[PDB]
């Protein structure tokens, strides 16, 4: 065989990577990827199906397929997990009260063999008020440092602003593409 | 058959490999016939499986008799349901007629250890048929 | 016991009417027409009619209903049983059911309507023996109706012996507003089209749970159905003593056995809808359908229809797999799908305005209903062993069959 | 070909329950 | 498909644009809409119903459609903000405890799903007497500020004398049409 083909495709960009879009509901989740793909803030009504895009960047094509943390939208993320590479989690520092429901929610999806080659991938969302944790304070809420071979990245991003969405999609690139 | 023969080996290493003690749906492949073993087919695969080897010998397990049945089916359409063992405790007479390969002890009847042996006389006598004749019908 | 049968029509008229005992007047066809109205008007309608101390049953035809005014306790049964056998037979004579045909078959309709019932008892129901004697382009009855063998005519002759068979499966599903599968059966159908020389006695095996446990074959994958029904060919004899499917075909297409079981199995398709719908601004169908069939299984001509506002206006569809129409006439929008291969997952964002002013009374919120036909698939993992073909002139059969897998009551409940 | 399932051929009986 | 003829009525002019008239009652909603579409302060009995009127303005009929600040007419604005693309507050800078209603209602209509891509646009009425505010202490006292993902200008806009229409009518343009 001959793999002149793929090194050429290889030269200019051919890896596109993958995403998964899962948190609590109403945590910003779909502004978060309505930021990643469009870049504005854009009202959404609640996620009662799914939200299915792809983002570019890097030369990668990281497609992100939102779905909502809402009780009739919770077991339907198990549709979403069959071939996907990657998993975005959305978290509510503002909401202590869905904190350990969060929390639960992606204990349960963590423990599950399907979902094992997946990085952890937690944003800290709701970071527009003073109420919002720190970098630390969520991930020890959320006990990312007990998740076992699983290589998870605290990452603070706010809706409004944007900021720190670039750190986080940096963080997954290196996680899932280890090249030059 | 070339490609009994192909399958026989990765057969044979699957049943060694799995220790002797994912996908939903029924789907069918269109146009392939499917009607159980018949008792010239049973002794034709008995026959090519001793001369092949890997048959004769291995310990009984549910496992291995299952992929066995699955690449049965395969690679000639015919029911895993002939390659059935007599009930015990002791040894299994082949369940359909014409079958050479049986389960015979070789130390509950679950916990006692088969393995699988030939027996040409069991393709020309019902013994399987003779011991359960309700079953046999 | 029905006094007479008669065919009504859309406009209250009687198409077509046959005195059996002529113990009910012809007159009290013309008060059925008041009475259904006024039932229907106040939620009162019965099929089965009663005009003082006469019933009229009647039945809700394609055009006409099949009133059978009757005045003693008849068997109510018996009668709705020989009204299937008419429409069956009405069905197979002409192919239209509609006025078109009423009318213009009316010397052949009298016929038929004579010999199939004398007195308010049937005595001829074979569409087959019914067109070898009554035809509407006489000989002596056929003696297949005389012999016991009513359902194979003897010495039929085809150059070839092949028979369809069809393994159609209906897959219902009862999935409630909370997300939970309430009525989820799976209904099979063994429906053959023979078409051979003679009259052979089909011999039907299969891997049945109860025959692999009786011959103690119950290890492997046998179809458990809950309730089996033989054809009329099929002789409960053999069935009764030993599950041995013993009948002789039919001569056409013909359904032998309809097998009814439970299922306790994931649905082939799971559906998430999103209602958005604001305070009279404007609507949101977060519909994401995930495939819980197997990959290697494409259902084919899928149509998830979901209902949309009965006033929804200017309505956007944003989905992914599959194009979506709205129907004014059915005031839903219906998720068509051309090919839909098992695990796909395709998501749905419907956006619609809304009329200013509020409706006056509510519409209701009718399920959810998909339209998906996966072929090539058993779902159910019941295999066919066998189809014994004998006949006594002695030939060589070559039957086939294909099973269908469709969804038939697979309704969710609405939010 | 045919929607709904290719059709195929059948045996006489189970021929494994002699 | 082609779109020579869009581009052949784009050359000449073919954008329109609308707008609405909403308010408090005789808050000058009715004067200014007959100013900027007629041009002379006409007298006219209390907005029972409502007036519809077009106005055409740098190659733009911008329609008004002049709603009443009453009670029995406040209820009835939901029903012009089907299909309105533009909205006029006019205030009552003369009218202190008018104000209060007037704020309670802009608030009450800005509120609402559906008038959303609507920028503000806010005329400070009732500038004609030394009691009127300027343009700061109107949008002040009316929260203008605080009016998140609204494009709201203060203007300021006299009935009996006309000027400062035509800077409403600008700021109105830019917010709605941003091409050259
Ligand atoms: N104002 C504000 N809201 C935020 C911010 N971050 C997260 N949110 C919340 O995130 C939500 C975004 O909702 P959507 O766009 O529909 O996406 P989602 O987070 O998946 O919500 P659902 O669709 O209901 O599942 C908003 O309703 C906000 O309440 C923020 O920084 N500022
Ligand atoms: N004299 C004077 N009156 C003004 C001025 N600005 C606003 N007004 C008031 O604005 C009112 C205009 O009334 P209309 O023409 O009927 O329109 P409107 O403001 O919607 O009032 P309604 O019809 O009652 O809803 C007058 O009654 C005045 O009291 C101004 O500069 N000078
Ligand atoms: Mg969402
Ligand atoms: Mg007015």
């Amino acid at each position: 065989g001959n793999i002149f083909a793929n090194l050429f495709k290889g030269l200019f960009g051919k890896k596109e990577m993958r995403i998964l879009m899962v948190g609590l509901d109403a945590a910003g989740k779909t502004t978060i990827l309505y930021k990643l793909k469009l870049g504005e803030i854009v009202t959404t009504i609640p996620t009662i199906g799914f939200n299915v895009e792809t983002v570019e960047y890097k030369n990668i094509s990281f497609t992100v397929w939102d779905v909502g943390g809402q009780d009739k939208i919770r077991p339907l993320w198990r549709h979403y997990f069959q071939n996907t590479q990657g998993l975005i989690f959305v978290v509510d520092s503002n909401d202590r009260e869905r904190v350990n429901e969060a929390r639960e929610e992606l204990m349960r999806m963590l423990a599950e063999d399907e979902l094992r080659d997946a990085v952890l991938l937690v944003f800290a969302n709701k970071q527009d008020l003073p109420n919002a944790m720190n970098a630390a304070e969520i991930t020890d809420k959320l006990g990312l440092h007990s998740l076992r071979h699983r290589n998870w990245y605290i990452q603070a991003t706010c809706a409004t602003s944007g900021d720190g969405l670039y750190e986080g999609l940096d963080w997954l690139s290196n996680q899932l593409r280890n090249q030059k | 058959s070339k490609s009994s023969v192909i399958g026989w080996p990765a057969v044979r290493e699957r049943m060694r490999r799995a220790e002797p003690a994912e996908e939903v749906g029924f789907p069918v492949t269109p146009q392939v016939p499917l009607r159980p073993m018949t008792y010239k087919a049973a002794v034709d695969l008995s026959h090519f499986l001793k001369e092949k080897g890997g048959l004769e010998g291995l310990i009984h397990s549910q496992r291995r008799q299952d992929i066995l049945d699955l690449w049965i089916y395969h690679t000639q359409g015919y029911f895993p349901d002939w390659q059935n063992y007599t009930p015990g405790p002791g040894v299994r007479y082949p369940l359909t007629f014409g079958w050479c390969y049986k389960l015979v002890p070789v130390e509950d009847p679950e916990r006692e250890v088969l393995e699988w042996r030939f027996d040409s006389r069991l393709a020309f006598h019902h013994v399987a048929r003779e011991l359960h004749p309700e079953y046999f019908k | 016991s029905a006094s007479a049968v008669y065919v009504l029509d859309l406009k209250g008229k009687v198409l077509i009417c046959r005195n059996y005992r002529g113990d009910v007047d012809m007159s009290e066809v013309e008060h059925f027409m008041p009475i259904l109205m006024e039932k229907e008007e106040e939620g009162m309608l019965s099929p089965i009619l009663a005009h003082g101390g006469v019933r009229f049953m009647w039945i809700k035809h394609n055009n006409l209903y099949l009133v059978a005014t009757s005045k003693k306790n008849a068997c109510v049964s018996l009668v709705f049983s020989f009204l299937y056998k008419v429409v069956q037979v009405f069905s197979e004579y002409f192919k239209e059911l509609e006025e078109e045909s009423i009318r213009d078959n009316f010397v052949i309709i009298y016929e038929l309507l004579d010999e199939l019932m004398d007195f308010g008892y049937p005595q001829t129901t074979d569409s087959k023996i019914l067109q070898e004697y009554i035809t509407q382009e006489a000989p002596r009855p056929p003696a297949t109706v005389t012999n016991a063998v009513s359902w194979r005519s003897e010495g039929i002759k085809y150059r070839k012996n092949e028979v369809f068979l069809d393994v159609i499966e209906a897959v219902n599903l009862l999935v409630s507003a909370n997300g939970n599968v309430l009525r989820s059966e799976i209904v099979g159908s063994i429906k053959m089209r023979v078409f051979l020389s003679g009259m052979p006695e089909l011999r039907l095996g299969l891997n049945d749970k109860v025959l692999f446990d009786n011959t103690g074959r119950g290890k492997s994958k046998s179809v458990e159905l809950e309730d089996v029904k033989f054809h009329q060919c099929v002789r409960l004899s053999r069935f009764e003593n030993d599950r041995t499917i013993s009948f002789i075909p039919p001569d056409g297409e013909f359904e032998l056995m309809s097998y009814r079981l439970n299922t306790h199995v994931k649905p082939l398709i799971w559906i998430e809808s999103v209602i958005e719908k604001h305070s009279h601004s404007r609507i949101e169908y977060m519909v994401k359908a995930k495939s819980q069939f197997k990959r290697r299984s494409t259902a084919n001509n899928v149509e998830i229809h979901i209902p949309v506002p009965n006033d929804a206006d200017s309505p956007k569809f944003k989905t992914t797999v599959g194009s979506v129409k709205w129907v004014p006439e059915n005031s839903e929008i219906v998720w068509s799908v051309k090919s839909f291969p098992g695990g796909k997952e395709y998501l749905m964002r419907a956006h619609f305005g809304l009329p200013s002013v509020e409706a006056e009374d509510k519409e209701g919120k009718p399920p959810i209903s998909v339209k998906f036909e996966i072929p090539y698939f058993t779902t159910s993992g019941i295999q066919v062993r066998y189809l014994k073909i004998i006949e006594k002139s002695g030939y060589q059969a070559l039957p086939w069959v294909r099973y269908i897998t469709q969804n038939g009551d697979y309704q969710l409940r609405t939010q | 070909d045919r929607k709904g399932g290719s059709y195929s051929q059948a045996a006489g009986s189970d021929s494994a329950q002699s």
